[PDB]
RNA sequence: GCUUGAGUCUCGUAGAGGGGGGUAGAAUUCCAGGUGUAGCGGUGAAAUGCGUAGAGAUCUGGAGGAAUACCGGUGGCGAAGGCGGCCCCCUGGACGAAGACUGACGCUCAGGUGCGAAAGCGUGGGGAGCAAACAGGAUUAGAUACCCUGGUAGUCCACGCCGUAAACGAUGUCGACUUGGAGGUUGUGCCCUUGAGGCGUGGCUUCCGGAGCUAACGCGUUAAGUCGACCGCCUGGGGAGUACGGCCGCAAGGUUAAAACUCAAAUGAAUUGACGGGGGCCCGCACAAGCGGUGGAGCAUGUGGUUUAAUUCGAUGCAACGCG
């Protein structure tokens, strides 16, 4: 809004790991108002990602949004004829809240068979430092610098 | 080649471009680079941040000749009048003295007309 | 405009001098000026137009002074 | 006759006042070279244009024409137009102090005469920069414009012509009188210049306001106040500062200057709104940050159309169209 300041919710964290982090990555993944279909998604698939590789669940997702969190990033603005890119930085609450968008959006378009395997094989390309998701973080950090001189 | 020690540096600072070109004491070019050849054509070479990349490329260019001070003589109006001579520092250089040449006549020829 | 680095300096020291002996000069100022042509009754006008702002506003504050606003 | 108007003489002061002749520095452009490489210039964005025949940049040498940064100031001078580097020659006006002198010699002025920005004209020179016309590139529905790249007359000089400007404080010249304040500039008198001081007196000028005047806005000791002398001009808007005639001009054209016809208005200042691609402040799922949709498919329903014997009537920008 344009007056007031308002102060964010409290999100209940997740029943398994009792981390407020994962009970964001549940709410944004989850559509249509369903937190159980979802919650089975999350879990099932942290499984598969401990199981597969590395150590623990908790650690093993915390390395996939670290690889994917913008550190800068472009807010358009029109001046003339035509519109600037002038690059901003991104607060850390934004920071997360970006990562974990980019992980679940970029796992809907991969090809595999349910939703469970594919948010698990993203968030091992992630890790890793493959795959799409990874590719739009490089991809925000072209256009910041592509526009420094926007500054 | 010849091992120059002192050079010059020449800032063409413009509303439009930016050329450096660095001489030695006696004003023969060693080596230059402009804001719009450093792969910012359009609106993105009147930006000072563009003139500091051409200071950094004619930094390079001249390391042949090894020179080891440099004096900046800025010249005109435009963003890259002050983000080049830092550059010209953070490349290593020496700034003995820095001169403002500029042509200001005392009122000679007539200037052309009013923008509309 | 001529400034010349001392001995034993630093050399932010000496740019943000050489700003001030720019700016004291006015350098900036008389090359934007001289950029385009002022027609004498536009040199003329745009000088006197800033001269009654500067008598009007000077004015303006000392009728301002004697009040009170709450 | 007189000296309180007007003028003359003695001494100084300030000033882009005028005419003529020299000279200085900065900068633009061009010419001849050295170094040096692939870009330069321009724009809201581009392109035309210049450049590998080597531009742009940088240094050296030279030639040319025009204007005088800073000082510089609602500062100064001039009747108005106007006048800005520095020095010399010729020259006009103003002002102030103390005196001497002439003794109404004064004010205005139809015709008349002179001066009169810029553009323009003629003859002869000059030509850097800028730039009507012109050409190209863009913008655009079009763009014989604004914007960009070039560019001739002109702008400059000598001598003639033109004689008009929003030639404007839209306010004719001269004289007298009528509360104040803060400034600028330029002389002069008195005293503790004894110390960046204090008090008077003149000339010119910018601002604010009192009585008064004014339709109002506003003017207000430099009146648009209160009076006197002389001159110029006005008599509803359009046609029209036009036609014909006279004078002037090389021409462009200037000056003097109507009528038929036509309308019941045209106009000035102020007031309340509305509006603005004027300004400031503030708000709203207005935008920005996000989630899910409509526009595509099949069907339901409403409406325009066409059809029909009738396809009953109504609502039909937002604020009609799963509405009565
Ligand atoms: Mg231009
Ligand atoms: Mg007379
Ligand atoms: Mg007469
Ligand atoms: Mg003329
Ligand atoms: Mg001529
Ligand atoms: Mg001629
Ligand atoms: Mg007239
Ligand atoms: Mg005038
Ligand atoms: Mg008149
Ligand atoms: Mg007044
Ligand atoms: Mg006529
Ligand atoms: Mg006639
Ligand atoms: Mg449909
Ligand atoms: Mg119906």
């Amino acid at each position: 809004p344009r007056r007031r300041v308002i102060g964010q919710r409290k999100i209940l964290p997740d029943p398994k790991f009792g981390s407020e982090l994962l009970a964001k990555f549940v709410n944004i993944l989850m559509v249509d108002g369903k937190k159980s279909t979802a919650e089975s998604i999350v879990y099932s698939a942290l499984e598969t990602l401990a199981q597969r590789s590395g150590k623990s669940e908790l650690e093993a997702f915390e390395v996939a949004l670290e690889n994917v969190r913008p550190t800068v990033e472009v807010k358009s603005r029109r001046v003339g004829g035509s519109t600037y890119q002038v690059p901003v930085e991104v607060r850390p609450v934004r920071r997360n809240a970006l990562a974990m968008r980019w992980i679940v959006e970029a796992a809907r378009k991969r090809g595999d068979k349910s939703m469970a395997l594919r948010l698990a094989n993203e968030l091992s390309d992630a890790a890793e430092n493959k795959g799409t998701a990874v590719k739009k973080r490089e991809d925000v950090h072209r256009m910041a610098e592509a526009n420094k001189a926007f500054a | 080649r010849k091992q120059v020690s002192d050079g010059v540096a020449h800032i063409h600072a413009s509303f439009n471009n930016t050329i450096v070109t660095i001489t030695d004491r006696q004003g023969n070019a060693l080596g230059w680079a402009t804001a719009g050849g450093s792969g910012f054509r359009g609106s993105r070479k009147s930006t000072p941040f563009a003139a500091q990349v051409a200071a950094e490329r004619c930094a390079d260019a001249v390391k042949e000749y090894g020179i080891k001070n440099l004096e900046v003589m800025v010249k005109g109006p435009g963003p890259g009048r002050e983000s080049t001579i830092r550059a010209l520092n953070a490349a290593g250089f020496r700034i003995t003295n820095i001169t403002d040449v500029t042509p200001i006549p005392h009122n000679g020829c007539r200037p052309p007309k009013k923008r509309r | 405009p001529v400034i010349k680095v001392r001995e034993n300096e630093p050399f932010d020291v000496a740019l943000r001098r050489f700003k001030r002996s720019c700016e004291k000069a006015g350098v900036l100022a008389e090359v934007r000026r001289r950029e385009f042509y002022e027609k004498p009754t536009t040199e003329r006008k745009r000088a006197k137009a800033s001269a009654v702002k500067r008598h009007a506003k000077k004015l303006a504050r000392e009728n301002a002074r004697r009040t009170r606003l709450y």
